[PDB]
Formats: structure tokens, C-alpha cells, sequence
């Protein structure tokens, strides 16, 4: 598992 | 959705071989990412291969990517040295209602590094590397007139530039802002999110130094740090190695009881069993230092001492210092002992 920005 | 040019959810649909201006001819798609893609394209008039970051059309992203070419440009103003460890903008320009970044083509970045090595951790050696030229890069970054935060720094945003050579540089200033110009508080990805953030905290050019202190030590053990699933886990997480927060960043920490509670004597504690108690999962040991290394892999190698070792615990120790005011610095992180 990876996160991962922040989005919009 | 833009005249068959756009899908439902804003990217350009890819075709190999097309010919944008009659300069750029696109390769391929080699990523996706949740504001665009990028694509290998060869550049007939510069007769080069670069790699066009093609953004969503709309405007939310449009805005945000405005002010990444604005802290770009602003960095290519400074001859110095230290922005080649930065990832050079060539150019931007709109295309069929996509904004359209050109940058330099990289080789792949460190945790793709760290894939060759089914995760086992590159050497203290390329971690040293890495190290110098990240601090670099950060001292570059704090130049008073530029003043950038990263605000994302994490292993996917690190490329090296050729796959048989230890040279890097930081990609994506989406999430960027200067100091005194922040915008969100829910910034940096969460493995790699400083204390002040997840405290709600204000935050400057530090948040980047933390960012840097998880890197390096999943550099070398090949496994996050501070792998959390969510803010609570992820605080805890951090409370395993490093302790409860002081007393004077949680009185002033408007998120403290997220994760903390307040006893009316002052005193802070964690929310009233899965987590080893505060400060007992010491770096001593995750890193291996008297142990032979992560998982005692480096016993007997060169350059793996008990010494070194210690000077590289201490470094990431003051990179993982809880106050922003006394965490590392770039200038001084690049004399510490562990780059003699
Ligand atoms: N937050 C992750 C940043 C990447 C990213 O890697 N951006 C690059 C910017 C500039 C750049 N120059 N050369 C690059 N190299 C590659 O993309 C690449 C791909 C596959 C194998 C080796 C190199 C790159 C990549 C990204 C990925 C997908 C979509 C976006 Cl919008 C950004
Ligand atoms: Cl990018």
C-alpha cells in the first residue's frame, strides 16, 4: 500500500 | 467531454505516435496520477526526448498547476549550482484544453530503487549520497527570495536521473506553496506527514526536513518508517519512536485531541493496547546499528560500522526532532558528521 497526495 | 478529446474524469486519452505542434511526437504513457499523466514525447526542434506532464481540464487543477509553473520559473532564475536537484521545467504551453508542462526525461524514481532490491534497502553508502544531495536541494529551496516548501516530499517524488548513477532530483511542486502563501492544511502524504501538520499546526520550510528523515531511513531499510492508515495510526506510529510530543507544541496544537488527551494538571497522554509504548521502538534498533544493520544484512560490509550507523541515527534523529524551530537545518544537515 502507498498513499497517496492530498487531491483537489 | 471536450470533443472526444477528454474522458468523464478530465485526462487526455493517449494515442502513441501522435504529433502535437509539429514538434512534440508522443512515445507513450508512462504514468497516471491523480491530476494528469505524464508522457514520453520526442522534441523534433531540440531533437530530445522529455517527458510533458499533461494536466485536468479544470480549472481547480488549472489554478494549481499555474502557481507550479510560477515556483518553477521562479527557481530557474538562480544560477546556482544546487537547482540541477531540482527537476527542470523546459517549457509550458496549453494543447487541445490541457495545460501542458515539459520537463527534462528522468529515469525512475527511489521507490522503484528500492523494488530492485526486493525491498531489502539500497547501501548506507547510496543512502549517504541521496542524503547529501536531498539537503542540498532543500538548502537550494530555503534561499530567502524562493522561501518553497515541497509540502510532498516522499520516495515517488524523487527520480533519479539515469538509472546507473546515484544523481537525483525532486519532481512535482503541485502541492507546493512559498512561505507566508499555504492553502490547505491536509498536505504531504501520510507516511511522510510531519507532526505540525497532523497537529494542525502552522508550518514552514521544516515539514520538508521531516519528510526527508522518513525517506532516508525507508531508504535503507527498504520499509516506511511510519506507516500509518489513517492520522490517529499514523500519530501513534510516530509515538512509538520518538515519544509523546513535548508539553509546549501540544498546548499550542489546535488538533492535539485527535490523537492526545489533556489531563487538568497539564500533562498530555494518548486516547484512552496495540501500540508498543511511547519511545520503547527505538531507530537503534530498526536501523540495526549494533545489530549488523536492517536485519543484520550489513554485517562485516564496508562503510556499515557501529560508527557510521551512529552518526546516520543521529543525523535522522535531528531531522525527526518534534520543534520546527530546532529540527535540522539544510545548511547544518550538510555538516554533519555523517557526510564526513
Ligand atoms: N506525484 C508523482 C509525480 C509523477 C512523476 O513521476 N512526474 C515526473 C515528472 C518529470 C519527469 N521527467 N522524467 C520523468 N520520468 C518518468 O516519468 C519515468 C517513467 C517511467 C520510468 C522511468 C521514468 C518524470 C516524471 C507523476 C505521475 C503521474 C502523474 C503525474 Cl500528474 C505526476
Ligand atoms: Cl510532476
Amino acid at each position: 500500500a502507498r498513499p497517496g497526495t492530498p487531491a483537489l | 467531454y471536450n470533443d472526444g478529446y477528454d474522458d468523464d474524469n478530465y485526462d487526455y486519452i493517449v494515442k502513441n505516435g501522435e504529433k502535437w505542434m509539429d514538434r512534440y511526437e508522443i512515445d507513450s504513457l508512462i504514468g497516471k496520477g491523480s491530476f494528469g499523466q505524464v508522457v514520453k514525447a520526442y522534441d523534433r526542434v531540440e531533437q530530445e526526448w522529455v517527458a510533458i506532464k499533461i494536466i485536468k481540464n479544470k480549472k481547480a487543477f488549472l489554478n494549481q498547476a499555474q502557481i507550479e509553473v510560477r515556483l518553477l520559473e521562479l527557481m530557474n532564475k538562480h544560477d546556482t549550482e544546487m537547482k540541477y536537484y531540482i527537476v527542470h521545467l523546459k517549457r509550458h504551453f496549453m494543447f487541445r484544453n490541457h495545460l501542458c508542462l515539459v520537463f527534462e526525461m528522468l529515469s525512475y524514481n527511489l521507490y522503484d530503487l528500492l523494488r530492485n532490491t526486493n525491498f531489502r534497502g539500497v547501501s548506507l553508502n547510496l543512502t549517504r549520497k541521496f542524503a547529501q544531495q536531498m539537503c542540498t536541494a532543500l538548502l537550494f529551496l530555503a534561499t530567502p527570495e524562493l522561501s518553497i516548501i515541497h509540502c510532498d516530499l516522499k520516495p515517488e517524488n524523487i527520480l533519479l536521473c539515469n538509472p546507473k548513477r546515484s544523481a537525483i532530483k525532486i519532481v512535482d511542486f503541485g502541492s507546493s506553496c512559498q512561505l507566508g502563501q499555504r492553502i490547505y492544511q491536509y498536505i504531504q502524504s501520510r507516511f511522510y506527514r510531519s507532526p505540525e501538520v497532523l497537529l494542525g499546526m502552522p508550518y514552514d520550510l521544516a515539514i520538508d526536513m521531516w519528510s526527508l528523515g522518513c525517506i532516508l531511513v525507508e531508504m535503507h531499510t527498504g520499509e516506511p518508517l511510519f506507516s500509518g492508515a489513517n492520522e490517529v495510526d499514523q500519530m501513534n506510529k510516530i509515538v512509538e519512536v520518538l515519544g509523546i510530543p513535548p508539553a509546549h507544541i501540544l498546548d499550542q496544537a489546535p488538533k492535539a485531541r485527535k490523537f492526545f488527551e489533556k489531563l487538568p494538571d497539564g500533562t498530555w497522554n494518548l486516547k484512552k493496547r496495540e501500540y508498543k509504548p511511547p519511545g520503547t521502538r527505538k531507530l537503534h534498533n530498526i536501523l540495526g546499528v549494533e545489530t549488523g544493520g536492517p536485519g543484520g544484512r550489513r554485517a562485516g560490509e564496508s562503510g556499515h560500522t557501529v560508527a557510521d550507523y551512529l552518526k546516520f541515527k543521529d543525523l535522522i534523529l535531528r531531522m525527526l526532532d518534534y520543534d520546527p524551530k530546532t529540527r535540522i537545518q539544510p545548511y547544518y544537515a550538510l555538516q554533519h558528521s555523517f557526510f564526513k
